[PDB]
C-alpha cells in the first residue's frame, strides 16, 4: 500500500509564494524520479517539475525561474516552492513517481492552488422545498469563494438519489452550487431531511432543514 | 519540441462496444509512450507504458499498440465505469518535457431516457437578502443535450440563467442538470407566473413545470 | 608508430554507454588532422585544447572513450551537464580537457530493433570517469529486493528503442571522447612535430 | 585553414532592428566556436558572447546578456548577431572571431562590420578651400588644403590632382559634430615656388550620397 | 570576473630596441592539470582586425617572427618585442580565455620613438564661400611633429575660446614617424564678423616658446 499525499494548497494573491508538500509512504522519495504535474481547471495535464535520485532537477519552461522542486529524505517528503505566482498557475497539483519507461505509475490525489486577489467568503444556504410517487428537494449553496464546498444529507446517512452539481462561477466572481435528492413523497412528512454544507476555506458549517410548504 | 495530438476529442460508445483512441507524435518516438485514464476530479491512473505493455492491475480489455508516429489505445469491450478522459504522454524526452496529449473524453452511450422535471421557487430567507434564484432540475436523462427555456409571464428570458450538469452516473449512465435563473427581489416581485420549459429528445412534446409567486 | 585512432573511430561495433569503452593511447605519433578535417562528424566540441594546435604538443597519455547514445543526449557529454546519461552513465569532470566528437549512426545501429543499453536507476550520481556495470536490482523503497524483480524492485538497465524511422533525437549517435592526461612523467603521445 | 567573412556596412536609425552575419569557409569549421567582439570608435576590444554552431550552445557576457542575440545556422556555416532595437551607443565595429574550441584563443577573425546608428540623414559634403597664405616664406614651404564639412554617413575620399599628388598630403580622420554630421579636412605642403605656376585641385567623393566635387585651391587675390 | 590590466597604455620605442608590455591578471589563469596559462596576445594595426600573436602565454602562432616572445605565469605576464620594427607599430591586447566570459586588456599603443621635431604651424581663415554659408571655420594646422603631445589654444581678440573647437590627429607616418594635427574653431558668421584678430597658439616640446599664428579678419593673408 503505497500512498502519496500532498498538501499546502489554497488561496494566494498574485505575486505571492506558496510551498507544496507531498509526503510518501511505500516508496523512498530520495531514491526515485519524483515529479509535479498540474492541471488547470477544465484543461489537460501539464508536467511542472522533476527531481532525480542523484539530485538533478528539471522544470517546464512555463515555471522556469519561479518554481523550485526539492526533497527531505528524513521526512520522506517532496516539496514544490512556487514564487511570483500568476493566475495562470491556478491548478490542481499532483505529486507523482516517474519510472521513465514504465510511466508515472503512482500519483497523489492532488492539492488545489487558486491564485486570485478576491477574498474568502462563506456561502449562504437556502432550501429547495418539495411539492404522487417521487418528490425532489434540495439545497442552494450561494455566493462563496473559493472552491470547494462539500454537501452531505442527514450527516451522511443518505446517499442514494443525491446529485450535487458542479459549482458555477457567477458574474459576481463568487461560486454557487445546488444539491438535490429525490425521495418518496410518502416520507415527505415522515422523514426529516437536513443538508450539511461545509466550506472549510471560511470554516463555515451550516445544517439546513428542508421542509415542505403550503 | 515534438507535438502530441489525440483524436477524437470526444467519443461516445455503448457498453460492450470496441473503442479506439488515437495518439500521434510529430516525430517518431519508437515505443516511448504511455496511456493514462482520468476520472473527473480524481488523479490519473496509468494504463499502458512502452506503447503496448499493460500496467499491472489494469483490466485486460485495455490494450495499446503502435510505434513511431501513431499509437492507439483500444478498449475491447466498453464498460460503464470506463467513461473518463484518456491522455497519452511522450516518454524519455531530453531535455525533459513530459509532453501530454490533448486528451480524449469517452462518454457511455445508452438508450434515450426522458428527464423528470422539477421547479423550485426562491425561499423567503433568500428574498430577505434582496436576491431571488429560481431553480429547475432535470433528473436522470440521456443524452446530455437538453433545451431549458425560462418563461416569466410567458416572456422568454435570456441572459440570466446558468446551467450545471452532473457527471454521467456510474450505473445507469444518465445525466442530471440544474438551470438557475437569478434576479433581484424587485424584478422577481414584478411578475407572477414562473415556468421552466424543457425540450429533450426523449419527450414527445416540451414539458413545462410552473408556479405562481406566493401560492 | 602512428596512434590507433582508426581502431577507435572506425570500430564496427560500439559499446553501450553504461559499459563505455576506453582505449589508452600511448607511445605513438598522433595526427589529429584526420579528425578535425573530416566531414563525417555531427559534433566536435573541444574544451581547453584546440585540435589544430595539438599536432606539436606532447602528452603523457590520451584516452579515447567510445559509446553510443541518442542524439538528444549528445549535449550531455560535456562538463557541467545533468541528465540520465551524465548522472548515471558517463560523467565528464568540470575541469575536463579534451574533445567530444559525435556522429549520426542511424545507418549502422538501427535495424528492423537493436540492443544498446543505458543505466536508468541509480541511487547517486557517477563520479567523473566512473564505469558502473552492475546489474543489481534497484531498490526503490524500504523492502529489500532479494534479486527478484517486482514493485519498487527494478532492473537497472534499459534498452534504446533504436528504430530506423525514429526522429533524429531518438536515433543512435556514436561518440568518442578524447581526454588528454599530462602527468609529471615521460610524455609518450606527440604530434608529427 | 579557415576564414570568416562578415556582412557589409550598416547605417541605421535609432529603434530599428538589425542582424549582421559572419560566414565561415574552409577546413575544420565543425570544430569552431564563433564569438563576437565590439570595438567602439577609438576604444578597445569587448568580448560580447560566443556560440557553437553545431548545436547553438551560447554563452553571453554579463554586459551584453539581454542586450543582443547571438544565433547560428549550421547549414550555411553562418553565425548571426542581432539587435531588436538599436541605440546610438551601438555605433561601433563588430568583429566575429573563431576559436577551435572553448577556452581556446581566437585564431580566425572576420574583417569587421561597421555599424552607425544615428538619426542623421544622408547628406553630401560641402567643400571649401583652405587657401595658402599670401605671406609665406618665399624660399620655404607653404600649406593649402580642403575643408570637407557637413556630411553623413562615412566615409568620404579625398585625392589631390586626381591622384597625382600624394607626397606631403595629410587627410585627417573625420570628427562627429554637434549636428550629427561628419566633417574632415585634407592638407598639402608644397613649395612656395609653385604657388603661382602649379594648380592644386582637391577631388572629394562621397559614394553614400553619390557626390563628386572638384575644388580648385588658389591664393586668394585679396 | 577575471579582469586584466595592461601597463603602460602607450609606449614609444626606437627602431631595433626592445618593447615590453605587461599584463596583470585579477586571478590566476593556470590550469594545473595541463600546466598552461590561458592567456593570449593580439596585435591590431589601424583599420585591420586583431591578429593572434601568442597563445598559452608563450607559444607563438605560425608566421609570427621570433622577435615576439611571451613570458610570465600565474597573474603576471609580459609580451616582448626584442627589436622593434616599423611593421610592429600597433595596439597590443592581452586576453584571458581561462573561463567564459573572455576579457581583454585595455590595450597598449606602440609607436616609433624618433627625435623631437617641432610642428610647422599654419592658419586658414574661413573661405568666403563658407561665409555665405552662415558658419565660419578657422583651421590651424600643426604639421609633422613628434612626440604627439601638443597644446593648441584659440584666441579671438585675446579672449580664450572654449567649447567651440574640435581637433583631429593622424596616425604615425610610415616614413618619418611624425604626427599631424588640425584644430577647427567653428562659430556663426555673425560672431565671426564681430572680431578682428584670430590667433592660434601652439606649445610643443620642440618649441622653445609658444608659436602663434594669427590673422586679421579682412586683411590679405
Ligand atoms: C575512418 O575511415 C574513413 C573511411 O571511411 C577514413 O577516411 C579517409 O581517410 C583518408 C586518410 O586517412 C582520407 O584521405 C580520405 O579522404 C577519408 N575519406 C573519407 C570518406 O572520410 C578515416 O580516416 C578513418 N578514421 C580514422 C581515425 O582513421
Amino acid at each position: 500500500e503505497v500512498q502519496l499525499v500532498e498538501s499546502g494548497g489554497g488561496l494566494i494573491q498574485p505575486g505571492g509564494s506558496l510551498r507544496l508538500s507531498c509526503a510518501a509512504s511505500g516508496l523512498t522519495v530520495s531514491s526515485n524520479y519524483m515529479s509535479w504535474v498540474r492541471q488547470a481547471p477544465g484543461k489537460g495535464l501539464e508536467w511542472v517539475s522533476v527531481i532525480y535520485s542523484g539530485g538533478s532537477t528539471f522544470y517546464a519552461d512555463s515555471v522556469k525561474g519561479r518554481f523550485t522542486i526539492s526533497r527531505d529524505n528524513s521526512k520522506n517528503t517532496l516539496y514544490l516552492q512556487m514564487n511570483s505566482l500568476r493566475a495562470e498557475d491556478t491548478a490542481v497539483y499532483y505529486c507523482a513517481r516517474d519510472l521513465d519507461v514504465y510511466g508515472l505509475d503512482v500519483w497523489g490525489q492532488g492539492t488545489t492552488v487558486t491564485v486570485s486577489s478576491a477574498s474568502t467568503k462563506g456561502p449562504s444556504v437556502f432550501p429547495l422545498a418539495p411539492s404522487g410517487g417521487t418528490a425532489a428537494l434540495g439545497c442552494l449553496v450561494k455566493d462563496y469563494f473559493p472552491e470547494p464546498v462539500t454537501v452531505s444529507w442527514n450527516s451522511g446517512a443518505l446517499t442514494s438519489g443525491v446529485h450535487t452539481f458542479p459549482a458555477v462561477l457567477q458574474s459576481s466572481g463568487l461560486y454557487s452550487l445546488s444539491s438535490v435528492v429525490t425521495v418518496p413523497s410518502s416520507s415527505l412528512g415522515t422523514q426529516t431531511y437536513i443538508c450539511n454544507v461545509n466550506h472549510k476555506p471560511s470554516n463555515t458549517k451550516v445544517d439546513k432543514k428542508v421542509e415542505p410548504k403550503s | 519540441d515534438i507535438v502530441m495530438t489525440q483524436s477524437p476529442s470526444f467519443l461516445s460508445a455503448s457498453v460492450g462496444d470496441r473503442v479506439t483512441i488515437t495518439c500521434r507524435a510529430s516525430q517518431g518516438i519508437s515505443s516511448y509512450l504511455a496511456w493514462y485514464q482520468q476520472k473527473p476530479g480524481k488523479a490519473p491512473k496509468l494504463l499502458i507504458y512502452a506503447a503496448s505493455t499493460l500496467q499491472s492491475g489494469v483490466p485486460s480489455r485495455f490494450s495499446g499498440s503502435g510505434s513511431g508516429t501513431e499509437f492507439t489505445l483500444t478498449i475491447s469491450s466498453l464498460q460503464p465505469e470506463d467513461f473518463a478522459t484518456y491522455y497519452c504522454q511522450q516518454l524519455n524526452s531530453y531535455p525533459p518535457k513530459f509532453t501530454f496529449g490533448p486528451g480524449t473524453k469517452v462518454e457511455i452511450k445508452r438508450t434515450v431516457a426522458a428527464p423528470s422535471v422539477f421547479i423550485f421557487p426562491p425561499s423567503d430567507e433568500q428574498l430577505k437578502s434582496g436576491t431571488a434564484s429560481v431553480v429547475c432540475l432535470l433528473n436522470n436523462f440521456y443524452p446530455r443535450e437538453a433545451k431549458v427555456q425560462w418563461k416569466v409571464d410567458n416572456a422568454l428570458q435570456s441572459g440570466n440563467s446558468q446551467e450545471s450538469v452532473t457527471e454521467q452516473d456510474s450505473k445507469d449512465s444518465t445525466y442530471s442538470l440544474s438551470s438557475t435563473l437569478t434576479l433581484s427581489k424587485a424584478d422577481y416581485e414584478k411578475h407572477k407566473v414562473y415556468a421552466c420549459e424543457v425540450t429533450h429528445q426523449g419527450l414527445s412534446s416540451p414539458v413545462t413545470k410552473s408556479f405562481n409567486r406566493g401560492e | 608508430n602512428l596512434c590507433p585512432f582508426g581502431e577507435v573511430f572506425n570500430a564496427t561495433r560500439f559499446a553501450s554507454v553504461y559499459a563505455w569503452n576506453r582505449k589508452r593511447i600511448s607511445n605513438c605519433v598522433a595526427d589529429y588532422s584526420v579528425l578535425y578535417n573530416s566531414a563525417s562528424f555531427s559534433t566536435f566540441k573541444c574544451y581547453g585544447v584546440s585540435p589544430t594546435k595539438l599536432n606539436d604538443l606532447c602528452f603523457t597519455n590520451v584516452y579515447a572513450d567510445s559509446f553510443v547514445i541518442r542524439g538528444d543526449e549528445v549535449r550531455q557529454i560535456a562538463p557541467g551537464q545533468t541528465g540520465k546519461i551524465a548522472d548515471y552513465n558517463y560523467k565528464l569532470p568540470d575541469d575536463f580537457t579534451g574533445c567530444v566528437i559525435a556522429w549520426n549512426s542511424n545507418n549502422l545501429d538501427s535495424k528492423v530493433n537493436y540492443n544498446y543499453l543505458y543505466r536508468l536507476f541509480r541511487k547517486s550520481n557517477l563520479k567523473p570517469f566512473e564505469r558502473d556495470i552492475s546489474t543489481e536490482i534497484y531498490q526503490a523503497g524500504s523492502t529489500p529486493c532479494n534479486g527478484v524483480e517486482g514493485f519498487n524492485c527494478y532492473f537497472p538497465l534499459q534498452s534504446y528503442g533504436f528504430q530506423p524511422t525514429n526522429g533524429v533525437g531518438y536515433q543512435p549517435y556514436r561518440v568518442v571522447v578524447l581526454s588528454f592526461e599530462l602527468l609529471h612523467a615521460p610524455a609518450t603521445v606527440c604530434g608529427p612535430k
